[PDB]
RNA sequence: GGUGAAAUUCUUGGAUUUAUUGAAGACUAACUACUGCGAAAGCAUUUGCCAAGGACGUUUUC
RNA sequence: AUAGUCUCGUCAACGCUCGAGAGGCAGAGUCUCAAGGAGCCUCCGGGGGCUGUUGCCAUGAUAUAUAUGGAUGAGACAGAAGUGGCCCCGUUGACGAGACUUAGAUUAAGUAGG
C-alpha cells in the first residue's frame, strides 16, 4: 500500500511538472511570436536564451508576462513558385520548430527551477536539523569547470585528494600543496596526456 | 557550465546534502554517466566557489539517526532496543568525531553531545 | 463490399478498419466520404483494388437535408430556385420534401462530391435571400451499386468474421461479400476460350482463334471486359475490332489488356499449341524462319503470303 | 518439474471431484497433460476438453490428496508450454 | 437525427422528415449506428440475432 | 483426589461432574520449525501508530 | 532483339475539397451537463396540468445565439500523452528497380515402348 501510495505521488508529480512545463512552453513561444511579429525582423536564439533567463529569474505571471512585453517594448530588447512557396513555409514552420528546441533546452536549463516552482506551488497548496557551510577561500587552481567535467574523476582525484584540500587544516600546508600542484609543466603533460 | 555552478551555489545556500546536490544535477542535466559529476568533483566545485561544509555528511546523517532514535525514546522509554542502539551509534559518532578531530576536518573545540 | 458509413470517420480510416477485420493483403476504395457525411461506400478487397482505378470518375447520387434560416413566403419557388440551379456542379435535382415551419428541405440530387452540396445549399439561401446551410448530407449511390444493392454495415462485417472464425460458418461471409464482378455488369462482354485464358492473363494480345462469343455494339477503341465461360472476369481491355470487323475477318487483334484482375496461373498454359503454332515452331527449329520468327530468306512465299505478323 | 509455465485456466466449477477451468490461454492442451500452480505444484491432470472453439472450457482430474472444494474462484492453473497444441490442428484442412 | 426514411413496395427506401408517414407507417432513422474497432461485441449480437433468425445467409 | 500399591486433604452442609453469571491474573491450542528474525535475552490473535534493521544492487567528501 | 503483364519508388505537367498539425479517428482515467428540483392550481396521502416556445450543458459552424442540438450525446484536463493503434487528393507522361511471358489458343475416345 505505501509503494502505491508513492507511486501515485510520484505520477501526480509528474503530470504536475509536465503541465507547467508546457504552459510555460506554450505562453513563451506565444510571446516570442508576438514579439517577432511586432518587430518585423527576426530574432536571434542567444537574445531569446537571455529573455527566457530573465523570465526565469523574474519568476514570471501573467502580469509579469505584461511586464515583461513591456520590457520587450523597451529599446534594449527591441534592438536584440507556388511549391516553392509550400517549401519555404514549411522551411520557416521548420525554424519555428528550432526556436521551440530552444526554449525547450533554456527550460531545461532552468528545469531545477521549474521543480523548485512546482515544490513551491505543492507545498502552498498542502498549506503545510539543517546542514551548514561554513565560508573558505576560493582556489581556482588553474582549471575550469568545463575542463574539470571534461575529466574523469578518478584522474582528479589522483591529481588533487580531497584530504589534501582540505579547509580547516593549517595554511601553510594549503599554500605548500598549491605550489607544488601550480607546476606548469605537469598541468601541459596532463594536458597532452 | 558557469549557470550550473551558479545553481550549484544556490542550492548550496539552500542548506542540501552535497550528495543529494549531485543526484539533483544528475536528474536536471540528464547525466546518463555518473562518472562526468560525482560528489567529489561537487566538493570541489564548492571549495572553487568558497563553501566548504561544517560538519561532515556522514557525521550529520549519523546524529540524524540519533535525534530520531532520541525522539522515539522521548515518546516511549519502556522500549529498551532503541536505547540499546543508540548508546552503540553514540559509540560509533563518538569513535568518528575522535577520527575526525585527529584529521581536524571537523575542529577540535567542537564536541558531540548527547 | 457495399457498405453503410457511419457519420464519425472518414472514409480512408474506414478501409483501413475493414482491412484489419478481415486481414486482407490489401483494400481500397474509389469514391471518398467526408468524415460528417454517411452513406453508400464500395470497398474493394485484394484484387478487387485493381478496379478502382477504373471506378474513378463515376456518378453519384447524394440526398440532403438544407435548413433555411428564416421562412418562406412562397413555397413552390424553392423547387424553381433548385430548378435555377440544377445543370450547368450538380447534373440533376428533385425536391423530396420541405416544412417551412421546420424550415427544412430534403431534397434528392445527382453530384461529384460532398463539398459541392454545401455549396449548393449555401448557393440556395444565397439565392432565396433568407439564407440556409446544410444540415445532414447522405450519398444513396456510389459508383454501380446503390444503397439497396445488398449495402451492409461495419457490424455486419465484424460478426461474419467473428462467424467464420469461431462457428466456421460461411455463408454470412459470403452474404455480406460480393464478388468484384458486380463492378464490371456495364461493360460490353467478349467470351475468350479457354485455352486463351492463361495467355491474356500473361499480356498477349486476344486474336481471333481465341474468341468465342462477342457482344453487340464494340465500337473501336472501347472499354470491353474479357470473361469466361464460367462468367469470371479475366480483364478490362481496349477493343481493337468492331462487332462487324470481329464476324468478318479470319485474322486479326481484337482485344489489348488495359488491366489485368485474374491470377496469372488460374488456368493452365495451352499456347503453343495448334496448327499454325506448331508449324511456326517447325519451320523456326527446322531454319525457315529465324530465331525472333521473322520473315527470313530460307521462308517459303507460301507462309509469307497466308500468315502475317499482327504486331 | 516444468521450467517454465503459463497460464491455462480459471477456476469455474468443482462439479464431481474435478476442475472445471475457462481456458485463458488460446492453445490446446494434451490430455493427460499435468497441471502445476505458478509455484510448479502439481494439482491434477488434464481429463477432458469441451466447449464451443470461442470459448473452450477444460477439465481436470485431481490428483489424490487435493479437493475440488479447497479452490475458490479467480484462481489461476498453469500447464507447461510443451503441453500445448495449435488450435488450427483440430480444425480441417483446406 | 431529421432524415428518415421508408422502405417503398418495389424495396426502395423513400426519404421523408416526418416521424410517421400518411398512412401510418412509424419512419425509421436513415443514419446508421456509430462503429469502432474494438468493438467487443460482435458475439453477443450474432447470439441474438440466431435466435430469431436475422443472421443474413442463415 | 492421587499412587506400583498407597497415603495427606474435600465433603449428603452437596465433595466431584455439568450449565450460567461476575471478577482477577496469565496465555495465544494445531500450522510449528537446532535452515526465519535478533548482538544476546528471546520472538506467531485482529487492528492501527512509532522507530530501526537483515540479505542484494548502485555506490561512497569514505 | 522487340513487345506486353504484375509488384514497386522518383521526377515533371494538369486538375481538385489545395494535402502532416496547437490535426482527426479509435481506446483508457477523472470531472461537468438529463426539470431527478421549487412554486401554483387542481381530481381521487396519491395522481394530472401550468409556470415550462422555461431552466442546465455544447456550438458563430460560409450561419437566425430571441438560434441549432443534447445519452442512437456534448465539453474540460488535452496546445497534453500516444501512434512500435489507424488516416490525411487524383489523372497523365517519363525514368529507375525486381520478376513472368514474348503467347495465332490444338485434341468427335488415350499415354509410352518393342
Amino acid at each position: 500500500e505505501k509503494r502505491k501510495i508513492k507511486e501515485q505521488i510520484k505520477a501526480e508529480k509528474e503530470t504536475a511538472l509536465q503541465k507547467k512545463k508546457t504552459k510555460k512552453l506554450n505562453k513563451l513561444t506565444d510571446i516570442l511570436e508576438q514579439l517577432t511579429k511586432e518587430y518585423g525582423a527576426e530574432i536571434n536564439a542567444d537574445m531569446v536564451k537571455k529573455i527566457t533567463d530573465t523570465l526565469l529569474k523574474n519568476d514570471f505571471k501573467e502580469e509579469e508576462w505584461d511586464n515583461v512585453v513591456a520590457e520587450l517594448f523597451n529599446e534594449e530588447f527591441y534592438q536584440q513558385r507556388k511549391k516553392s512557396k509550400k517549401e519555404e513555409k514549411l522551411q520557416k514552420k521548420k525554424e519555428k520548430r528550432k526556436v521551440n528546441e530552444l526554449v525547450e533546452n533554456a527550460l531545461e536549463q532552468n528545469k531545477l527551477a521549474l521543480i523548485e516552482e512546482v515544490e513551491k506551488e505543492e507545498e502552498e497548496r498542502k498549506s503545510r536539523l539543517k546542514f551548514r557551510y561554513r565560508e573558505v577561500s576560493p582556489e581556482s587552481f588553474g582549471l575550469t569547470a568545463r575542463e574539470i567535467f571534461a575529466a574523469d574523476d578518478t584522474d582528479l582525484n589522483e591529481f588533487i585528494g580531497l584530504k589534501k584540500f582540505a579547509p580547516y587544516r593549517s595554511k601553510e600546508l594549503r599554500a605548500k600543496d598549491k605550489r607544488k600542484v601550480m607546476k606548469a609543466r605537469r598541468l601541459r603533460e596532463w594536458r597532452k596526456k | 557550465s558557469e549557470s550550473v555552478i551558479e545553481q550549484i551555489v544556490k542550492y548550496a545556500r539552500k542548506g542540501l546534502t552535497p550528495s543529494q546536490i549531485g543526484v539533483l544535477l544528475r536528474d536536471a542535466h540528464g547525466v546518463t554517466q555518473a562518472r562526468v559529476i560525482t560528489g567529489n568533483k561537487i566538493m570541489r566545485i564548492l571549495k572553487s566557489n568558497g563553501l566548504a561544509p561544517e560538519i561532515p555528511e556522514d557525521l550529520y546523517y549519523l546524529i540524524k539517526k540519533a535525534v530520531s532514535v532520541r525522539k522515539h525514546l522521548e515518546r516511549n522509554r519502556k522500549d529498551k532496543d532503541a536505547k540499546f542502539r543508540l548508546i552503540l551509534i553514540e559509540s560509533r559518532i563518538h569513535r568518528l568525531a575522535r577520527y575526525y578531530r585527529t584529521v581536524a576536518v571537523l575542529p577540535p573545540n567542537w564536541k558531540y553531545e548527547s | 463490399i457495399n457498405l453503410d458509413k457511419p457519420s464519425n470517420p472518414s472514409s480512408h480510416e474506414v478501409v483501413a478498419w475493414i482491412k484489419r477485420i478481415l486481414r486482407c493483403e490489401k483494400t481500397g476504395h474509389s469514391g471518398t466520404l467526408d468524415p460528417k457525411v454517411t452513406g453508400c461506400l464500395i470497398v474493394c478487397i485484394d484484387r478487387a483494388t485493381r478496379l478502382v482505378k477504373s471506378q474513378q470518375g463515376a456518378g453519384k447520387e447524394y440526398v440532403c437535408i438544407v435548413r433555411l434560416h428564416d421562412a418562406l413566403k412562397d413555397e413552390k419557388d424553392l423547387g424553381r430556385s433548385l430548378e435555377n440551379l440544377t445543370g450547368a456542379t450538380i447534373y440533376e435535382s428533385n425536391l423530396i420534401e420541405f416544412d417551412n415551419k421546420r424550415n427544412l428541405g430534403v431534397f434528392w440530387a445527382s453530384c461529384e462530391a460532398g463539398t459541392y452540396m454545401r455549396t449548393l445549399c449555401v448557393h440556395l439561401g444565397m439565392l432565396l435571400g433568407v439564407g440556409g446551410h446544410m444540415q445532414e448530407l447522405r450519398r444513396v449511390r456510389s459508383g454501380a451499386l446503390s444503397e439497396n444493392d445488398n449495402m451492409v454495415t461495419l457490424h455486419d462485417v465484424m460478426d461474419a468474421q467473428w462467424v467464420y472464425d469461431n462457428t466456421r460458418d460461411e455463408s454470412y461471409l459470403r452474404s455480406i461479400i460480393q464478388p468484384l464482378e458486380t463492378l464490371l455488369v456495364g461493360y460490353k462482354r467478349i467470351v475468350v476460350k479457354d485455352s486463351a485464358v492463361n495467355a491474356v492473363c500473361y499480356g498477349a494480345k486476344l486474336m481471333i482463334p481465341g474468341l468465342l462469343r462477342y457482344e453487340e455494339g464494340i465500337e473501336l477503341y472501347d472499354e470491353i471486359v474479357l470473361i469466361t465461360t464460367k462468367g469470371e472476369a479475366i480483364a478490362v481491355a481496349i477493343a481493337q475490332m468492331s462487332t462487324v470487323d470481329l464476324a468478318s475477318c479470319d485474322h486479326g487483334v481484337v482485344a489489348s489488356v488495359k488491366r489485368c484482375i485474374m491470377e496469372r496461373d488460374l488456368y493452365p498454359r495451352r499456347w503453343g499449341l495448334g496448327p499454325v503454332a506448331q508449324k511456326k515452331k517447325q519451320m523456326k527449329a527446322d531454319g525457315k524462319l529465324d530465331k525472333y520468327g521473322r520473315v527470313n530468306e530460307n521462308t517459303p512465299e507460301q507462309w509469307k503470303k497466308e500468315y502475317v505478323p499482327l504486331d | 518439474p516444468p521450467d517454465t509455465v503459463l497460464e491455462m485456466g480459471a477456476f469455474l466449477h468443482p462439479c464431481e471431484g474435478d476442475i472445471v477451468c475457462r481456458s485463458i490461454n488460446t492453445k490446446i492442451p494434451y490430455f493427460n497433460a499435468p497441471i502445476y500452480l505458478e509455484n510448479k505444484t502439481q494439482v491434477g491432470k488434464v481429463d477432458e476438453i469441451l466447449g464451443p472453439l470461442n470459448e473452450v472450457f477444460f477439465t481436470i482430474k485431481c490428483g489424490d490428496g487435493v479437493q475440488a472444494t479447497s479452490f475458490k474462484e479467480g484462481d489461476k492453473f498453469y500447464i507447461a508450454a510443451d503441453k500445448l497444441l495449435p488450435i488450427e490442428r483440430f480444425l480441417p484442412k483446406p | 437525427m431529421h432524415l428518415m426514411y421508408t422502405l417503398g413496395p418495389d424495396g426502395k427506401r423513400i426519404y421523408t422528415l416526418k416521424k410517421v408517414t400518411e398512412s401510418g407507417e412509424i419512419t425509421k432513422s436513415a443514419h446508421p449506428a456509430r462503429f469502432s474497432p474494438d468493438d467487443k461485441y460482435s458475439r453477443q449480437r450474432v447470439t441474438l440475432k440466431k435466435r430469431f433468425g436475422l443472421v443474413p445467409g442463415q
